[PDB]
């Protein structure tokens, strides 16, 4: 049985791509507070 | 008067075996009988028939001779048997109608104010009824007569009481249909139905094949009948009805797709129970 | 309807009088969504409705209801409309009705 | 006129009635809230309209009508043709 | 489930084990907010006795609910980072306290547009958060993902809005579940016969 291939070398939730893009730093201060200074 | 007509396989029997037995001595071209029914309603049932003497001139359409008496006692006679049938009508097998027809019809017409003119084919070559129903009545139009009397047709076919049920099964032991299903549902109704309008549409070619060159006695209900035909053509280029064709299509394939699918787990679920089933067997053998 | 029906009972009917046929009339008005005729049997009888101290009470809900009920059967016969229109029918401002519009609409 | 119109302006429908326009919308809307007719008024731009819309069932369901009746009729006239061609070659 | 499950709050609260009542409460506004819509908000959390009564002394929580009830969209963005940032220190809801909050906005979005038809992302700007890059951005990455069916205009600055038919989205779910049942399947035919 087997052959080895020596001659080459829910438990998260839901799994969506969604998730994982984020890459700002928490809405409550990365974009809130970033654009909530009163810049206007 | 009559919507429909019923008619048992013996009286078919019946016919045939008339024709064979009088068309053995001699060469005569159409035989006369009289049929014997109930009535319910607006439909009409017809059970077992008689024969009758019956003789007819090739030489002229005006001559020919039946006999009262037989008819009277033969009639008479059968109702000492069974008193609940009774006289509704008459039958020749002729292929076609002839021009002797209205005069019988009047002839017999005493002994049932509303009888009923039946066809029986003889030697049927197609998949259509053998049998054709007319009933008499008086048309009227602009002009040449107030009234004249004219055949109509009455839809009809064929019936089956529970002995004669059993006893033509008994008969049919050589045919028998191969599936009941989408086979059946498919062949016997859709191919049929090609056969069926392509014959009509060749006689109706060759009715219109012989005014305009040949004898031409134009005639006008017909000319009305095929512009009412060649009018009621639907269009199917209109953009609405390909909208709503496709979604009634999309509508009913998911269901299709969603029986395969439980198709398929229960065939998974068999494989699995008789694999299992069977792999604890060859260890009992030792 | 069931008041209207109820009232007619021979017990009741032993107990005639006029705030009865008040109470009769908020029904009719209330029946077939009509501002107007709810505000004028409360403007003729005001000795009977906003007297007593728990009716007064309930009139704002009541009065609600009928508003609601009023637009929705003024402005269903149609299709797009503008709301100049529908404020002159209703005998309201711009605003008010806007706002209520958008609140229905939600 | 609601049964043979289809879509029909607003001033001809005052003036085949002898009274204003708004008068017309009046009388004809505690008419449709009443359900005893149906009509759809626009009157930005002065339209009315008296057709309902139309489902997908139901062209299918009038183009079936319309195919059974061609089958019978086209049943109709063959026996007809047979019985006008009997009494013209018989001999 | 949970939000559906979290109706006990008048048919007691004697598991005293795992938390207080107070937390309860606020964990079952939390849900609420999430799971059910406006016509059950409004006849189900808004008008309960009891969950009143405990709300009544918690001013967070309660204006938390009544900004977003009361279409107070500006208040709105405090309490919402508030309370991310509460839930992604506390147990249970850390592991995804981030996909929470990216509800809670894209609704927002969606029950102020609902009503309007060409709505100005100018407005936007000083009535639901300042800036106006940032409302485009955050329309422009919501519309591309499908949902929130609207669209904008930039040479002009228009917001547009559409009303798709419930057929669409109600067959792209049938055909992934079916691809899905269709691959567990065929994986679980050829386990068996080798």
């Amino acid at each position: 049985m087997s052959e080895k291939k020596q001659p080459v070398d829910e438990d998260n939730w839901d799994d969506d791509n969604v998730e994982d893009d984020f890459s700002n730093q928490l809405r409550a201060e990365l974009e809130k507070h970033g654009y909530k200074m009163e810049t206007s | 008067a009559v919507q429909k007509v019923v008619v048992h396989p013996l009286v078919l029997l019946s016919v045939v075996d008339h024709f064979n037995r009088i068309g053995k001595v001699g060469n005569q071209k159409r035989v006369v009988g009289v049929l014997l029914g109930s009535w319910q309603k607006k439909v009409l049932d017809v059970s077992n028939s008689f024969a009758v003497p019956f003789d007819e001139d090739d030489k002229d359409d005006s001559v020919w001779f039946l006999d009262h008496d037989y008819l009277e006692n033969m009639y008479g006679m059968f109702k000492k048997v069974n008193a609940r049938e009774r006289i509704v009508g008459w039958y020749h097998t002729g292929p076609k109608l002839h021009k002797n027809d209205i005069a019988i019809n009047e002839l017999m017409k005493r002994y049932c104010p509303n009888s009923v003119l039946v066809i029986i084919d003889v030697k049927p070559k197609d998949l259509g009824l053998p049998t054709e129903a007319y009933i008499s009545v008086e048309e009227v139009h602009d002009d040449g007569t107030p009234t004249s009397k004219t055949f109509e047709h009455v839809t009809s076919e064929i019936g089956a009481e529970e002995a004669e049920e059993v006893g033509v099964e008994h008969l049919l032991r050589d045919i028998k249909d191969t599936t009941v299903g989408t086979l059946s549902q498919r062949i016997t109704n859709q191919v049929h139905g090609l056969k069926g309008l392509n014959s009509k549409l060749l006689d109706i070619r060759s009715y219109l094949e012989k005014v305009a060159t040949g004898k031409l006695p134009i005639n006008h209900q017909i000319i009305y009948q095929l512009q009412d035909v060649f009018n009621l053509l639907p269009d199917v280029s209109l953009q609405e009805f390909v909208k709503a064709f496709y979604l009634k299509t999309n509508d009913q394939m998911v269901v299709v797709y969603l029986a395969s699918l439980i198709r398929s787990v229960v065939a998974l679920h068999n494989l699995i129970n008789n694999k299992i089933a069977n792999r604890d067997a060859e260890k009992k053998e030792g | 309807e069931d008041v209207q029906a109820l009232v007619s009972g021979k017990l009741a009917l032993r107990y005639a009088g006029r705030q009865t046929e008040a109470l009769k009339c908020v029904a009719q008005a209330s029946k077939n969504r009509s501002l107007a005729d709810f505000e004028k049997a409360l403007t003729d009888y005001r000795a009977e409705l906003r007297d007593d101290p728990i009716i007064s009470t309930h009139l704002a809900k009541l009065y609600d209801n009928l508003l609601e009920q009023n637009l929705i059967r003024v402005i269903e016969p149609f299709s797009r409309v503008q709301i100049e229109h529908i404020s002159s029918l209703i005998k309201l401002s711009k605003a008010d009705v806007e706002r209520k519009l958008s609140q229905m609409i939600l | 006129m609601a049964k043979y119109y289809t879509r029909i302006t607003m001033k001809r429908m005052a003036q085949l009635l002898d009274l204003s326009v708004d008068e017309s919308e009046a009388f004809l809307s505690n008419l449709v809230v009443n359900k005893t007719i149906f009509a759809k008024v626009d009157r930005l731009a002065g339209i009315i309209n008296f057709q309902r819309p139309k489902d997908p069932n139901n062209l299918l369901n009038d183009w079936s009508q319309k195919l059974n009746s061609l089958m019978s009729l086209v049943n109709k006239t063959t026996h007809l043709i047979a019985k006008e061609e009997m009494i013209h070659n018989l001999q | 489930q949970a939000a559906e499950l979290f109706l006990d709050t008048v048919s007691t609260f004697t598991s005293y084990e795992l938390m207080d009542y107070k937390t309860f409460v606020t964990y079952t506004v939390y849900v609420s907010m999430i799971a059910l819509e406006r016509p059950d908000l409004r006849e189900k959390v808004i008008k309960g006795a009891e969950i009143l009564e405990v709300l009544h002394s918690l001013p967070a929580v309660r204006q938390y609910l009544f900004s977003l009830y009361e279409c107070r969209y500006s208040v709105f963005f405090q309490s919402l980072a508030v309370v991310e940032q509460e839930m992604k220190k506390d147990w249970l809801f850390a592991p995804h306290y981030r996909y929470y909050v990216r509800e809670m906005r894209i609704h927002a979005y969606s029950q102020l547009l609902e009503s309007y038809r060409s709505l100005t992302l100018g407005y936007m700007a000083e009535a639901f958060g300042v800036g106006v890059e940032f409302i485009d951005q955050e329309l422009s990455r919501f519309i591309a993902a499908g949902r929130l069916h609207c669209k904008i205009d930039k040479v002009n600055e228009i917001v547009e809005t559409n009303r798709p038919d419930s057929k669409n989205w109600q067959y792209q779910e049938t055909i992934k579940k079916g691809d899905l049942l269709l691959n567990r399947v065929q994986k679980l035919s050829r386990v068996i016969n080798m």
